[PDB]
């Protein structure tokens, strides 16, 4: 569980926001792409796994689970690529509420930024620093440090 | 342009 | 010292690789851009500070130190923007040796990737996972977790 | 293309 992440893809402004969530902490990373492709998803997972110790990724849909390019990146980075079936039904709810929260923040900052990609990183920053008392950024480091020790 | 990402 | 990062800009293939180094651990994040601009540097720092608790950034040159856009992003994200003068002269050597190593790794992976940006993230991944002992990705989490506690 | 970022 220190190593488990879930992918999530949401749409805004005609663009796609790809999000990786660290399940145990709720910490996220995200990027804006014109459309979700296996190539873009594979690059995003290679970035994530160079930054955190990613053991398992629950993919966001069956196209990214099937994609040979996504499987090649998960092989390269030593990630176990899994499906993202909400065997726990609370999952659909938590992701939907996260997407709503993120879009709410994006609207609150959107006029501070020329590009949507800026506003999405502003939102990542506010989500990960929010105290709810530790933040998601504190919780992910605490979890992984506890695993390393 | 008076934005955080482009102060022109 | 848990919150101090240094920026570093190196060139390969006619493109620029912008690197942020977490000074106490040697952990890095990096991206490829066509040219170093205040706007690209500001976006990169906004990304970095949503991911880790960035207190101070030593900028890589005086143009990024001067840039109103970089100062605006550091204000937004709560970062103290500082110069990157090697008042400790061991700094120049460490950065130069890191850039050599990174370029060596990129060369070693370069034919596994269609795009340079892939090869640079492969190099980030290998750098941060390399054990020297603990890896830099282990050291940065241990350092910040120890600060949080 | 038989590359990690583009297996076509
Ligand atoms: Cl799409
Ligand atoms: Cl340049």
């Amino acid at each position: 569980s220190p190593g488990i992440w879930q992918l999530d893809c949401t749409h805004l402004e005609g663009k796609v926001i790809l999000v990786a969530v660290h399940v145990a902490s709720g910490y996220i990373e995200a990027e804006v792409i014109p459309a979700e492709t296996g190539q873009e998803t594979a690059y995003f997972l290679l970035k994530l796994a160079g930054r955190w110790p990613v053991k398992t990724v629950h993919t966001d849909n069956g196209s990214n689970f099937t994609s040979t390019t996504v499987k090649a990146a998960c092989w390269w980075a030593g990630i176990k690529q899994e499906d993202g079936i909400p065997y726990n039904p609370q999952s659909q709810g938590v992701i939907e509420s996260m997407n709503k929260e993120l879009k709410k923040i994006i609207g609150q900052v959107r006029d501070q930024a020329e590009h949507l990609k800026t506003a999405v990183q502003m939102a990542v920053f506010i989500h990960n620093h929010k105290r709810k008392g530790y933040s998601a950024g504190e919780r992910i480091v605490d979890i992984i440090a506890t695993d390393i020790q | 342009s008076l934005k955080i990402d482009n102060e022109d």
